C-alpha cells in the first residue's frame, strides 16, 4: 500500500489515489469553516484564532467574494485558498463577459471544482490542500455548496469542515431546522465555532459572511462582536 | 517468518477463545489502544460479545476524576478548570493534579491554590502548535 | 386579547380562550401554538385555583382535537400532564402521559418526546416506582443525546438524573455531578430550578458526611449570586450533621418547618 | 510512518503534511542573522544584523536589507542568493504593476504577488521554493503605515511587528511583550524598542557599526537606509535612558 | 513594626521572605529568622502557619544545627505551639532533647528547672507504649536526685 | 429483518444482549424493544465520518 501512496497517476490496487486521501487530510487539519443554508440566505463562519497579536487580524481575510452575490471561505491551506480565489474571480468574471448576467453560484461551483481537479490530473503537481464552502443567492434559492481538492463537488443544507469537522457536524445535525431564519442562522453558526474554538472567540478571532437576496457581504467586526454579545 | 508466526498466535487465541472445545466460566478481557486495527475475527461476538469504548472524560465525567483524585489532594475553581475545553484524558487530570502538588511542594505551602494548580495545569495540557501558519 | 392577558383575571382568560376562537384557525400553526401555551403557563403560574386549570385545560385538548391541531394537541397534553404532576393527580398525569407516549414515538418532534418522558420518570419517582423510574429517565436520556436538548431540558435532566441516583440512595459522587451540572445549565436561565438544584447538591454534599466542601461551596463564587435563606439553612444543618448534635439537627429541622421540610 | 515523502515537495505526506516546504523554513534560519520590523502610528522601521567576516569585504554590498521601490522597503533573511532572486523578482512584479496599473503598489498587494509566486512555486514539482522570508514596509494612504511578511510557503501576513531569523521565537516573545503595553510608538520610540529587541535577543550589547536600520514613514514616504550617524545617535540615546 | 504595634501586617511582611528558593549557602545559623516568622506567627497565635513552617523545615534539615544557641529559641517556640495545641508528648520530647544538648549543661539551677518542666510535662501526658518507653529510659536518670520530690 | 449481512455469531451475540438489557431492568422476560436496541447495540460499527472521502465515487 506504501509503493501506490506516492504518485496521482497510479491506481492502488484495491481503492483509488491516496494522494487525494492526503490532500483531504491535510484538509482537515485546517482552521474550523461552518456554512448553513438559511431559509433566506446562507451564512459562513470561521475562526481567525492565531497567537502573536502582532498578527494583523483585518490584513487578511479567510472569508472573501468572489462577485456582488456569491462569496466563499476555505478549509486547509492559505495560499491555494487565495490561488482559488483568483481562479473563482477570473472565471466568474468571464462567465459574466460571455453572458452579461450575475454568475449562478451552481456553475461557479461546477468550474471552480473543474479547475481544481484539474491539479489533480497528472503527477509533478500536487492537489489543492484547501475545501471550498461557497455561498451564493440565485433565482430565489440561497446556495451552499462544498468543493473538493478532489474536484468532488456538492450541495449542503449545514455542513462543518476543517479541524474537529466531526463534532461540528454533529451539532449541527442536532441544531438545524430548515426553517432557520437568517439572524438564527447566524447564532447556530457562531455557536458551533464556540463550540471548540478554545479560547473565547472576540470580534476579529472569528470571521463570518452572509448573503442573502442583497448580495454576498462580509460582516465587520462591529456587527460580529454584536451577534457574539447577543449570543453571550 | 516472524509475521507468520505472530498470525500463528493471533490464531491459537482465536481456536482457543471460540474454538471447538468451548470454554465454561472464562471470561477474557482484552485491552487496545487501537480497535479498529483488529482482526474482525477477534471483534465479533462469541470471541468479543461487548466492545467498550473509552472516550477521553466529557465535562461530568472529568468532575467526577477531578473530585476522586482531589480527595487526597489538599483544601485548594476546579469546577471552572472542569468548564474548560480541552481534549484531556484521566491520565492528564491525574498528572495535572500531580504536578500542581509537585509545584506546591517546590514552594513549600502545604495548601494547593489557583496559582500553582493553573501553572501545573498549562504544564501537563501544552499542546504548543509550533505549527507554520501556512498549515491552517 | 393581549390587553386581557395582561391584565389576566380568572374570568378574563375564561373569556379570551374562546374569543380568540376564529384565532387559533387563522395564523400558522406554530405561532398559534406558542401563543396559547403562553396564555396557558400565565393562567397556571398566576391563578392557582386547580378546579378551573384542570377543566381548562381539558376544554382546550378537546379544541385542539376538535380542530385537528396534532402538533398543538400534543403541546397542551403534555403541558395537561406537568400540571397534574405539579398538582399530584398521579394517575391522571401517568396514564395521560403513557397515552401520549404511545402516539408520540413515531412522531419525529423529540423535544415535546423528551418532555413528556421526563415527566413520566417525575411522576413514576414520585409513587416510589424507583426502578421503573430510572428506567424511563434513561430513555429520555438516550432520546434527548440525539436532539437539540435546549439548556434547560439539558439542565431539568441532569437534575432529575440527580434526584433519581440519590434516591437510589446508592451512588452520591454522581448524583453531585449531576446536580452540579444541573444547577449549572440553570444559571442565568431559570431562577427557581437553579436555586432548587443548588439545595439539592449542597444536600448531596450533606449525605457524603462531608459538610465542609458544603461550608466551601456555599462561599463559592457561584453560589453568592444564590446566597439567602436556602443556602444558610443547609448550612446549619450541615453544621448540624458535623458536629454530631441531633439536638441541633431538630432545631434546624424546626428552622426548616417553614423553607426546606415541605420540599420533597 | 511517514519517511519518503520528505522528498519531493508536490508529495502529500499522510496527515497532509508537505515536509519540503517545513524544510525550507528551516533553511531560513541557515544564515545566522536576525531581523525584525515594528510599525508605529506613522512610520515603520526595520533592523537587521550586519555580520562582516573581513574589513577586506565591502560594506556597501554586503547588505541584507534593500529597496525593492522608491517608496517600498525590503529587508529579508534566508539563503543570500535566494534573497537576492527573491529581490529581483519583486522588483520586477512591482515594476509591472506600475506599468500595468499606473500607480504605486501597497505593501500589503506586493507581498500577495510574490506569495503567489512562491505558492505557485511549491505547487509544482519544478521548482526549489526559495528558501528565503521577506519583509516590505512601506506607507499606504488612508491605512498609514504597514508592514508584512512573506514566507516560501507563499502565505503573506501583516504585522503590527514582526521578526525573522535564528532567533525568531524569542524576538516574537519579546516584541509581544513590547506590543501588550498598547502604546503609540513614535518614531524614536519604534527604533529604540526594535534596537532592543534585538539587543536582548543577542546578549551582544552591538557596537554601532553591526547593524542596519531602514525608515519609512509619511512625511519621509522614500525608503530611508539608516546611515551610521543616525543610527548611532538613537543608539547612543537609548544607552543614556 | 515591632516599635509600631503592627503585627499581623508585620508578621505578614517578614514571612514574604522564604528560605526554600534561598539556595546561595545552606541557610545554616546565619538566616535563622524561620524562628523569627513563627514567633511573630505566634505573636499573630495564627498557630497553622507555625506548624506548615515546621512541617516545611525539612526541606532545611529536620532539625535546627547542633551545639548552636538558637536552640533554645526555637524550641520554646515549639513548645508554645504545642502547649496551645494540647499535646504534651512532642513538648516532652523536645523538652528531653533540649535537656540532652550540652549547652544547658553548664548552669545546675537550668538544669534542675528544665528537667523539673520536663516532668511536670511528662505526667500530665496521656499513658501509650511510647510514654512508658520515655518513662523508664528517664528513670535512671542520675541528674534528678538532688530534688527527690519530683524524682518521687 | 433489522440484520443486513449480519454473521450467525452476531445474532447470538444479539439474543445475548438483548436478555443482558432485560437483566438490567432485573426482570426475567425480554421485549421487542429490548432486541432493537441490542441490534443496534452489537451491529454498531464506525463509519467514514468525512464526507468529503465518502464521496469520491458517484
Amino acid at each position: 500500500e506504501r509503493g501506490y501512496s506516492f504518485s496521482l497517476t497510479t491506481f492502488s490496487p484495491s481503492g483509488k489515489l491516496v494522494q487525494i486521501e492526503y490532500a483531504l487530510a491535510a484538509v482537515a487539519g485546517g482552521a474550523p469553516s461552518v456554512g448553513i443554508k438559511a431559509a433566506n440566505g446562507v451564512v459562513l463562519a470561521t475562526e481567525k484564532k492565531q497567537k502573536s497579536i502582532l498578527y494583523d487580524e483585518r490584513s487578511v481575510h479567510k472569508v472573501e467574494p468572489i462577485t456582488k452575490h456569491i462569496g466563499l471561505v476555505y478549509s486547509g491551506m492559505g495560499p491555494d485558498y487565495r490561488v482559488l480565489v483568483h481562479r473563482a474571480r477570473k472565471l466568474a468574471q468571464q462567465y459574466y463577459l460571455v453572458y452579461q448576467e450575475p454568475i449562478p453560484t451552481a456553475q461557479l461551483v461546477q468550474r471552480v471544482a473543474s479547475v481544481m481537479q484539474e491539479y489533480t490530473q497528472s503527477g509533478g503537481v500536487r492537489p489543492f490542500g484547501v475545501s471550498l464552502l461557497i455561498c451564493g443567492w440565485n433565482e430565489g434559492r440561497p446556495y451552499l455548496f462544498q468543493s473538493d481538492p478532489s474536484g468532488a463537488y456538492f450541495a449542503w443544507k449545514a455542513t462543518a469542515m476543517g479541524k474537529n469537522y466531526v463534532n461540528g457536524k454533529t451539532f449541527l445535525e442536532k441544531r438545524y431546522n430548515e426553517d432557520l431564519e437568517l439572524e438564527d442562522a447566524i447564532h447556530t453558526a457562531i455557536l458551533t465555532l464556540k463550540e471548540s474554538f478554545e479560547g473565547q472567540m472576540t470580534e476579529d478571532n472569528i470571521e463570518v459572511g452572509i448573503c442573502n437576496e442583497a448580495g454576498f457581504r462580509r460582516l465587520t467586526p462591529t456587527e460580529v462582536k454584536d451577534y457574539l454579545a447577543a449570543i453571550a | 517468518g516472524a509475521d507468520r508466526e505472530v498470525q500463528r498466535i493471533l490464531l491459537e487465541l482465536l481456536n482457543q477463545m471460540d474454538g471447538f472445545d468451548q470454554n465454561v466460566n472464562v471470561k477474557v478481557i482484552m485491552a487496545t489502544n487501537r480497535a479498529d486495527t483488529l482482526d474482525p475475527a477477534l471483534l465479533r461476538p462469541g470471541r468479543l460479545d461487548r466492545k467498550i469504548e473509552f472516550p477521553l472524560p466529557d465535562r461530568r465525567q472529568k468532575r467526577l476524576i477531578f473530585s476522586t483524585i482531589t480527595s487526597k489532594m489538599n483544601l485548594s475553581d476546579l469546577e471552572d478548570y472542569v468548564a474548560r475545553p480541552d481534549k484531556i484524558s484521566g491520565a492528564d487530570i491525574n498528572s495535572i493534579c500531580q504536578e500542581s502538588g509537585m509545584l506546591a511542594v517546590r514552594e513549600n505551602r502545604y495548601i494547593v491554590l489557583a496559582k500553582d494548580f493553573e501553572k501545573a495545569y498549562k504544564t501537563v495540557i501544552k499542546k504548543d502548535e509550533q505549527e507554520h501558519e501556512f498549515y491552517k | 386579547g393581549s390587553l386581557l392577558a395582561k391584565t389576566g383575571q380568572a374570568a378574563e382568560l375564561g373569556g379570551l380562550l374562546k374569543y380568540v376562537r376564529p384565532f387559533l384557525n387563522s395564523i400558522s400553526k406554530a405561532k398559534a401554538a406558542r401563543l396559547v401555551r403562553s396564555l396557558l403557563d400565565l393562567f397556571l403560574d398566576m391563578e392557582a385555583a386547580t378546579g378551573q386549570e384542570v377543566e381548562l385545560c381539558l376544554e382546550c385538548i378537546e379544541w385542539a382535537k376538535s380542530e385537528k391541531r396534532t402538533f398543538l394537541r400534543q403541546a397542551l397534553e403534555a403541558r395537561l400532564v406537568s400540571l397534574y404532576f405539579d398538582t399530584k393527580r398521579y394517575q391522571e398525569a401517568l396514564h395521560l402521559g403513557s397515552q401520549l407516549l404511545r402516539e408520540l414515538k413515531k412522531m419525529d418532534d423529540k423535544a415535546l418526546l423528551v418532555e413528556v418522558q421526563l415527566l413520566e420518570s417525575k411522576t413514576y419517582h414520585a409513587l416510589s416506582n424507583l426502578p421503573k423510574a430510572r428506567a424511563a429517565l434513561t430513555s429520555a436520556r438516550t432520546t434527548a443525546n440525539a436532539i437539540y436538548c435546549p439548556p434547560k431540558l439539558q439542565a431539568t435532566l441532569d437534575m432529575q438524573s440527580g434526584i433519581i441516583h440519590a434516591a437510589e440512595e446508592k451512588d452520591w459522587k454522581t448524583a453531585y455531578s449531576y446536580f452540579y451540572e444541573a444547577f449549572e445549565g440553570y444559571d442565568s436561565i431559570d431562577s427557581p430550578k437553579a436555586i432548587t438544584s443548588l439545595k439539592y447538591m449542597l444536600l448531596c454534599k450533606i449525605m457524603l458526611n462531608t459538610p465542609e466542601d458544603v461550608q466551601a461551596l456555599v462561599s463559592g463564587k457561584l453560589a453568592l449570586r444564590y446566597a439567602g435563606r436556602q443556602t444558610e439553612a443547609l448550612k446549619c444543618v450541615a453544621q448540624a450533621s458535623k458536629n454530631r448534635s441531633l439536638a441541633d439537627f431538630e432545631k434546624a429541622l424546626t428552622d426548616y418547618r417553614a423553607e426546606l421540610r415541605d420540599d420533597p | 510512518s511517514s519517511a519518503g515523502f520528505d522528498r519531493h515537495i508536490t508529495i502529500f505526506s499522510p496527515e497532509g503534511r508537505l515536509y519540503q516546504v517545513e524544510y525550507a523554513f528551516k533553511a531560513i534560519n541557515q544564515g545566522g542573522l536576525t531581523s525584525v520590523a515594528v510599525r508605529g502610528k506613522d512610520c515603520a522601521v526595520i533592523v537587521t544584523q550586519k555580520k562582516v567576516p573581513d574589513k577586506l569585504l565591502d560594506s556597501s554590498t554586503v547588505t541584507h536589507l534593500f529597496k525593492i521601490t522608491e517608496n517600498i522597503g525590503c529587508v529579508m533573511t534566508g539563503m543570500t542568493a535566494d534573497s537576492r532572486s527573491q529581490v529581483q523578482r519583486a522588483r520586477y512584479e512591482a515594476a509591472n504593476w506600475k506599468y500595468k496599473y499606473g500607480y504605486e503598489i501597497p505593501v500589503d498587494m506586493l507581498c500577495k504577488r510574490i506569495a503567489d509566486i512562491s505558492q505557485v512555486y511549491t505547487q509544482n514539482a519544478e521548482m526549489r521554493p526559495l528558501g528565503c522570508c521577506m519583509i516590505l514596509i512601506g506607507i499606504d494612504e488612508e491605512q498609514g503605515p504597514q508592514v508584512y511578511k512573506c514566507d516560501p510557503a507563499g502565505y503573506y501576513c501583516g504585522f503590527k511587528a514582526t521578526a525573522a531569523g535564528v532567533k525568531q521565537t524569542e524576538s516574537t516573545s519579546f516584541l509581544e511583550k513590547k506590543v501588550k503595553k498598547k502604546f503609540d510608538w513614535t518614531f524614536e520610540q519604534t527604533v529604540e524598542t526594535a534596537i532592543t529587541c534585538l539587543s536582548t535577543v543577542l546578549s551582544i550589547d552591538f557596537k554601532p557599526s553591526e547593524i542596519e536600520v531602514g525608515v519609512v514613514t509619511v512625511e519621509n514616504p522614500k525608503f530611508r537606509i539608516l546611515t551610521e550617524a543616525e543610527i548611532d545617535a538613537h543608539l547612543v540615546a537609548l544607552a543614556e535612558r | 513594626k515591632e516599635q509600631n504595634g503592627d503585627v499581623k501586617e508585620a508578621a505578614s511582611i517578614l514571612q514574604e521572605l522564604q528560605v526554600e528558593t534561598y539556595g546561595s549557602m545552606e541557610k545554616k545559623e546565619r538566616v535563622e529568622f524561620i524562628l523569627e516568622q513563627m514567633r511573630l506567627c505566634l505573636a499573630v497565635k495564627d498557630y497553622i502557619r507555625t506548624q506548615i513552617i515546621s512541617k516545611k523545615i525539612n526541606t532545611k534539615f529536620f532539625q535546627e544545627e547542633n551545639t548552636e544557641k538558637l536552640k533554645l529559641k526555637y524550641y520554646n517556640l515549639m513548645i508554645q505551639l504545642d502547649q496551645h495545641e494540647g499535646s504534651y508528648l512532642s513538648i516532652c520530647k523536645h523538652y528531653r532533647a533540649i535537656y540532652d544538648t550540652p549547652c544547658i549543661q553548664a548552669e545546675s539551677e537550668k538544669w534542675q528547672q528544665a528537667l523539673k518542666s520536663v516532668v511536670l510535662y511528662v505526667i500530665l501526658a496521656p499513658f501509650d507504649n511510647e510514654q512508658s518507653d520515655l518513662v523508664h529510659r528517664i528513670s535512671g536518670d542520675k541528674k534528678l536526685e538532688e530534688i527527690p520530690k519530683y524524682k518521687d | 429483518e433489522l440484520m443486513p449481512g449480519a454473521s450467525g455469531a452476531e445474532v447470538k451475540g444479539v439474543c445475548t444482549e438483548a436478555g443482558m438489557y432485560a437483566l438490567r431492568e432485573r426482570r426475567v422476560h425480554v421485549t421487542q424493544e429490548d432486541f432493537e436496541m441490542a441490534v443496534a447495540k452489537v451491529m454498531q460499527k464506525d463509519s467514514e465520518k468525512n464526507m468529503s472521502i465518502k464521496k469520491l465515487w458517484k
